[PDB]
């Protein structure tokens, strides 16, 4: 079940990338 | 073309615990990974189920951790701590420390007792949970008629006890003692059923170590935030 | 890296470019920068209804002339600028220049070759790079505000000033101006080095980019060429001080349109 | 019929970096084409990967571009510039100039050295990146135990070096030197491993030209905007 | 990936033509 | 249930050219038809392509409509009006009048010349557009090297000329003469290439009638609203 205190049916307008934090895993000059 | 909207009464209110986002400012920003850091606990409960240590007092008010016993007769014994998940005992303990930043609790509690005495020793303890109705027992005899377990001190160092939830209400208040109201409930007592025996060359006296926990039944719900302290 | 070779200047380092009825040679090349990555297609200006004067052989050749003298005396980042079109502009610019000022607009790209040959007992390094919007001038104007001679071909060298604040101009001071340059980044421009050691030559070709597909050569000069030095000329007592620097250029596929009747002024 | 709306707390705020449009005024307006203008760079990184020129000082504080060397023994040599992408050196440089309008950096750096001396000459340089832990080397000997490359001055004019990213943190701060804090790291040194030799008729003295760049590994993220200057 | 700082799920109300700039490539009288 | 809304910064702004409706008041109201009224023009361009009349001056400043000519030698002739779609000439003209309530123009222009002289007459005119670069011609000879057409006065009353668009910029400014800036361009001249001849019994003197238009190439874009006047 859902995120935490965060519960509207319309979820996020912006873009995840935009509301929280991406989140991740570890031309020419010519001659 | 504009959509007519009826502005509602609140209109410039800020709700603290308001379940819904707000506006960003710094976006498309990638976070420094983790990856390599084991030990992430998602739920708190999975915490308050690790004994931490109930401090037992002596004149200096220097509570210390052990129920401590010997050679013979109690008293009305050994100890007595109630089960009022706000006690003097359980507070400071994780479970009790966690149980607090929450309004209600349900489920069965567990008290674990580890003996610290000499291996050439031998003792036998009676243990019990006595529900509210009548009064705090004043003699083993009076105690035994409650949920208990005779602990035989042997090889096997620790005993596991667990005081149920004998509650009308499906839930109980995590404790805020604007008085003692009806809801809260419990006393756990313990006394020797045979003295704690020992041959020559070994100690009279011995200390046994205290550690509360919340079973496979424990549930805390209603976050809140207590009582501003600033210790000592 | 480049073919096997030297005291003498050899093989995959010998290049030749023929254009019109003028043909070049170098026996100690290191490349030829086609600056940006594209050349110039005689793409007709879309701007005009003028089905212009195209593919003329006669102008599409290599005009050669002397820029200046390099010598032991000069300090780093001292510089020498060559605006195109305005230097191939007339007399010294063949049929190109003529047809150039008989026409309102041009659109061309340049193929440049600057030469400076020395000797293996010589040290130094010459930086050659083409930049469009840049600065010329040759002056702080007379008595009335704004700014001496962009069309002139820097007769002598100018002094790297301990600071851009790009030679602002009406008696003033405090702060910098939109003709800045960081001769300290002055290697983001299509360039090529000339290392007496490595290099006797340097070839650069650059496409068409102004603000409009064709521009007017009487008020703008879309590209200025800069033969300014980054590690001076030490010479050991024996040896040929006189380091004569020569430049030879070629407009590539110019497209002229908007014709009329010989432009009139240059002081 | 009007849709009721709950107006949120902010309600008349303007966010600077707010990711979302606003209202037009002049529409159905067609822009003057481009078409014919080659040389459009979409990403900045693809910039700060073009050496520009690290200015090396001498008494007048007239830094100038060359590491400059001869006939024999350093010293503790030739130079030394640290790798603190905010240095004295790298600033003014593109990479360093671009790296700044950004809060963090990661990846491997590259230092390129082009020799400018006479062709009848000959030299041999040792080069190294020495990570923070101990101190700044004070002798080649002390240096060599670090990532390096012996440069043989020949036909082939320039050498390409590249100082990694030996970093705890997956990222580092692009540099704002409210002091030197722990994060930042690097010193690159260079000394001759054999002197710079030359026959008769050629110069003692020779200058070699400096140019920083950001490899195939360089990453800047978190836009910001530095430090108000107004040069000279 | 998307425009630049511009990330809402609802993109543009008006009409591109109307928010940014088109963008482009080079009756009778009778007798 | 109310939908939370973030009110944006503007919040009580009125945009003049705002592309979007507003609220009605009188609805389901049917309009009086048309049906029977031919002559509806949808686009303006389709207007400014109808010559209207460029007024040619004489001492009284009583400009009047004719280029007017005879028996022999100009001068530097007959006329000269530039092509600066804001001139003295073209303003008052439709095209020029329409071209104004617009910020930019592109395409080819057309100048039409109708001869009004006696049928027993005969003349021959040279006509040209001379682009900016050098100066305004000062002799036919100097003119001819420009886009032109030798007009032979015959049966066929009128000639059609059209001065292109020889422009760097894909577009030009419709004219607002905070000075003469670089963009604007054109002069059109006209002189006789042979005099205007005539037998006995006919007039020396003859007037020929002027009428500007915007070709099959003319484009005006960026509405605006000029320059408050209040004529005479």
């Amino acid at each position: 079940n859902e995120s935490g205190n965060e519960g509207v049916i319309i979820n996020n307008f912006y873009s995840n990338q935009y509301q929280n934090s991406i989140d991740l895993s570890a031309l020419s000059n010519l001659l | 073309s504009p959509i007519p909207v009826t502005v509602r009464e609140h209109k410039g209110c800020f709700y603290s615990t308001n379940p819904d986002t707000t506006v960003p400012i710094y976006g498309k920003t990638i976070s420094t990974p983790s990856d390599y850091m084991c030990g992430e606990f998602s739920d708190l409960l999975e915490l308050c189920k690790l004994p931490t240590f109930l401090g037992n007092p002596n004149t200096n008010n220097k509570r210390y951790p052990y129920f401590s016993a010997t050679n013979s007769v109690p008293a009305t014994s050994m100890v007595d701590y109630q089960v009022a998940l706000s006690c003097s005992c359980m507070a400071n303990s994780m479970l009790a420390a966690v149980a607090r930043n929450f309004n209600q609790y349900r489920g069965s509690l567990n008290f674990l007792f580890v003996f610290t005495g000499a291996a050439m020793v031998k003792g036998k303890f009676l243990i019990a949970y006595t529900p509210p109705g009548a009064g705090k027992p004043t003699t083993r005899d009076q105690a035994m008629q409650s949920t208990y377990a005779i602990w035989d001190l042997g090889l096997n160092s620790s005993f596991n006890f667990t005081a149920p939830f004998i509650s009308p209400t499906h839930y109980r208040q995590t404790s805020y003692t604007s008085p003692t109201i009806t809801s809260v409930d419990g006393w756990v007592t313990v006394w020797q059923l045979t003295p704690l025996t020992y041959p020559s060359g070994t100690p009279t006296n011995s200390d046994i170590l205290t550690l509360v926990s919340a079973g496979d039944d424990f549930t805390l719900r209603m976050p809140i935030s207590p009582t501003k302290w600033v210790p000592q | 890296d480049q073919n096997t070779e030297e005291m003498e200047n050899l093989s995959d380092r010998v290049a030749s470019d023929k254009a019109g009825n003028s043909a070049t040679n170098t026996q100690s090349t290191v490349g030829r920068l086609c600056g940006y990555g594209k050349s110039h297609h005689g793409e007709h200006p879309a701007s005009c209804a003028d089905t212009a004067t195209d593919k003329v052989l006669a102008a599409e050749r290599y005009y050669t002339i002397d820029l200046a003298s390099w010598t032991t005396s000069q300090e780093a980042f001292s510089h020498i600028r060559i605006p195109l079109p305005h230097v191939l502009a007339g007399e010294d610019g063949g049929v190109f220049g003529a047809t150039l000022r008989r026409h309102y607009l041009c659109k061309t790209g340049w193929r440049v070759q600057v030469q400076c040959n020395a000797s293996q007992f010589h040290a130094g390094s010459l930086l050659v790079f083409m930049a469009p919007e840049f600065y010329t001038g040759k002056g702080t104007k007379t008595g009335t505000m704004e700014p001496s001679d962009p069309f002139t071909m820097d007769t002598e060298w100018r002094s790297p000033q301990g600071a851009p604040t790009g030679y602002r101009y009406d008696s003033r001071t405090g702060f910098f101006a939109t003709n800045h340059q960081n001769q300290w980044q002055w290697t983001v421009y299509p360039h090529q080095i000339l290392n007496l050691r490595t290099n006797t030559t340097v070839d650069l070709e650059v496409p068409y980019v102004n603000v409009a597909p064709s521009s007017s050569w009487t008020q703008h000069a879309n590209w200025t060429l800069v033969v300014a030095v980054l590690s001076p000329l030490q010479y050991a007592t024996g040896s040929s001080p006189d380091v004569q620097i020569t430049a030879s250029l070629q407009p590539v596929n110019p497209v002229f349109n908007g014709l009329r009747h010989e432009t009139v002024i240059a002081q």
